[PDB]
């Protein structure tokens, strides 16, 4: 719970490494998904990890390449986003969602039940 | 050909090594299935896969009810046939992405996989019973040496399926996205096919009919022999010298009897849920092992996955070796193997496996130095002394298992022992999941425990098979 994010500008080809940190139950608890949403335009999946980190998806897209980690000690996450363009200069969510049975794709909003405040990445 | 083994085996064989390849070809391709494909938790994904398997193991006793009881067998199982190709087709049209979304997929995934569970849990039983049925009761050597290449046929279904399944799901797109349609319809041809080889023996076949609803019959004399024993006020002759000798007013002698055989075989199976369960830890926690022992091996680099194929090829090599060459050399002597003096040995031979596992573990342990690499470093290698035993423990428990279950069951009732004997992994099965989540031991320490828990069980399983009463 009280997920948070950090990062920033980046260069038209450069690269990037956001951190989302839990600041409440165990971070093992929980499944983690990346979000994004464009200026004017609806929120996107980006990617997602599981807790314990043994399943991961990424979107369609995954623009260049994504790779996301996490240590449920300290409870930080991380997404590296690789080969960056002139699009996908988004604002970048972090989601959180209790460990559950459901028949909710992993890969959709309605999954995650806590949207922490965005970064503003840009190029 | 010759004598002694009928034609018909041959459409028993390749169904039963056609059925595996394809139940082994979709049970890989499941759990990527749930996870890439309908976008489900980890969780929901793992307990939907435990729960599928679970019904698979458990479905095989409403399979054998249904064929002893009533409708035969080849004819319970050309219908379960057909309700698992109905089952494959369900789930390989819940893969296709065109039609529908995450309902009707989630729909028709789940009930094709109820229908293959189904189909799975009277298939087992009733097929095994059925190529039994095919020698004479006079060739029971023939009979064991059936049941032998039947469990090759499995063993071979499983390698070739292991071996053929990375090539269906590697870089294909049905429709603009990882086809998952071929990897499930592939299955369900393998199925069609094996179906379809039965059927043509048709004409060949020994088939029994039922005699009568024996599973009824059963239950009721075994309820009136325990009701009758209750004499609170009174009691001059409730049941003396057997528990069912007084349930004899009905249920004439030649189904006491029978019932007689079954619980005898029951009482002596009961042990065996905990040697499946002590057994099947050792495909999870061997693979932990063998990431900490190097696996260049000089001429080929060995993952530690891979490791796990050294099984089912070495059952392959084992079961002819054994029936054709060890069993010959004890037959030599005046030593007999009784069929159950196999499963003890067997056991036995499954604890020096583990144990040999925990010395290998005690050895990797310790490690010291002299990128820095460790002297005692062991080498993939080293873990083949407890795949041989391991592997040798399963020809000689698993092929004798089948065989005994077969020729110490009353005829009315040939399907039901084979279930009897599958329901013991099914049982083994749920303790293993039940045990799984309790972890916290240490590899060397943990062997050492189901060694020494895999040598209580065959004591206590040597014990009872010393007084079992063979059926006569
Ligand atoms: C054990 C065992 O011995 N004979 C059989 C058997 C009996 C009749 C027909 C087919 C088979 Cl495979 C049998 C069996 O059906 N189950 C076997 C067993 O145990 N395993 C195989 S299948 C499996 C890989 C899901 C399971 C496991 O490892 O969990």
């Amino acid at each position: 719970q009280l997920v948070e994010s950090g990062g920033g500008l980046v260069q038209p080809g450069g690269s990037l490494r956001l951190l989302c940190v839990a600041s409440g139950r165990p971070f093992n608890d929980y499944d983690m998904g990346w979000f994004r949403q464009a200026p004017g335009k609806e929120r996107e999946f980006v990617a997602s990890i599981s807790w314990s980190g043994r399943v991961t998806d990424y979107s369609d897209s995954m623009k260049g390449r994504c790779t996301v980690s996490r240590d449920n000690a300290k409870g930080t996450m991380f997404l590296q986003m690789s080969n960056l363009v002139p699009r996908d200069t988004a604002v970048y969510y972090c989601a959180a969602a209790r460990r559950r049975w459901t028949f909710k794709a992993t890969n959709t909003e309605e999954f995650y039940e806590t949207w922490g405040q965005g970064t503003q990445v840009t190029v | 050909f010759g004598s002694s083994y009928p034609v018909s085996i041959a459409f028993i064989v390749v169904n039963e090594f056609c059925e595996r390849f394809s139940y082994y070809g979709m049970k890989a391709v499941l759990t990527l299935y749930f996870l890439y494909f309908l976008h489900w938790n980890e969780d929901t994904s793992t307990s939907v896969y435990h729960a599928f398997s679970s019904l698979c193991y458990f479905t095989p006793i409403l399979g054998a009810a249904i064929a002893d009881s009533w409708l035969g067998k080849f004819k319970t199982i050309i219908y379960l046939s057909l309700v698992y190709v109905l089952g494959h087709v369900f789930k390989s049209l819940g893969a296709i992405p065109i039609l529908g979304g995450k309902m009707l997929h989630t729909i028709l995934s789940l009930v094709g996989l109820s229908l293959i569970a189904l189909g799975t849990g009277g298939i087992k039983p009733c097929v095994a019973a059925f190529g039994g049925d095919q020698f004479e009761e006079e060739h029971a050597e023939a009979r064991t040496r059936y049941f032998s290449v039947f469990y090759l046929a499995i063993n071979a279904g499983s390698l070739i399926s292991t071996f053929i399944t990375p090539m269906l799901r590697g870089d294909v797109k049905c429709f603009g996205q990882d086809c998952y349609a071929l990897a499930f319809g592939v299955p369900g041809l393998l199925m069609v096919l094996a179906l379809v080889v039965f059927a043509m023996g048709s004409k060949m076949y020994r088939k029994p009919p039922p005699e009568g609803n024996i599973v009824a019959q059963v239950i009721k004399c075994i309820w009136f022999a325990l009701c009758n024993r209750f004499r609170n006020r009174s009691g001059d002759l409730p049941k003396r010298q057997h528990w069912l000798d007084w349930a004899a007013e009905k249920y004439p002698k030649h189904l006491i009897a029978d019932v007689k055989a079954l619980t005898r075989v029951l009482f002596l199976y009961i042990p065996l849920p905990m040697f499946w369960a002590l057994l099947d830890q050792q495909g999870s926690r061997w693979t932990l092992q063998a990431n900490k022992m190097n696996g260049d091996l000089g001429f080929f680099v060995l993952q530690p996955d891979q490791m796990q194929v050294l099984n089912p090829f070495l059952v392959l090599i084992f079961i002819p070796l054994f029936d054709l060459v060890i069993y010959r050399l004890i037959s030599k002597c005046r030593i007999n193997f009784s069929s159950l003096r196999k499963m003890a040995v067997g056991m036995i031979l499954a604890c020096l496996a583990f144990a040999v596992a925990a010395l290998v573990e005690t050895k990797i342990n310790g490690m010291i130095h002299p990128e820095d690499i460790p002297v005692n470093k062991l080498s993939i290698a080293w873990q083949l002394p407890q795949y041989v035993l391991v592997t040798a423990a399963e020809v000689m428990f698993s092929v004798t298992g089948l065989e005994f279950s077969y020729s110490q069951a009353p005829s009315s009732m040939k399907s039901v022992l084979q279930a009897a004997w599958l329901l013991t992994v099914a049982v083994g099965n749920i303790i293993v999941l039940v045990v799984a989540q309790f972890s916290g031991l240490a590899q060397w320490a943990e062997f050492v425990l189901f060694s020494c828990l895999l040598l209580v069980v065959c004591l206590i399983f040597s014990v009872m098979a010393y007084y079992y009463v063979p059926l006569k």
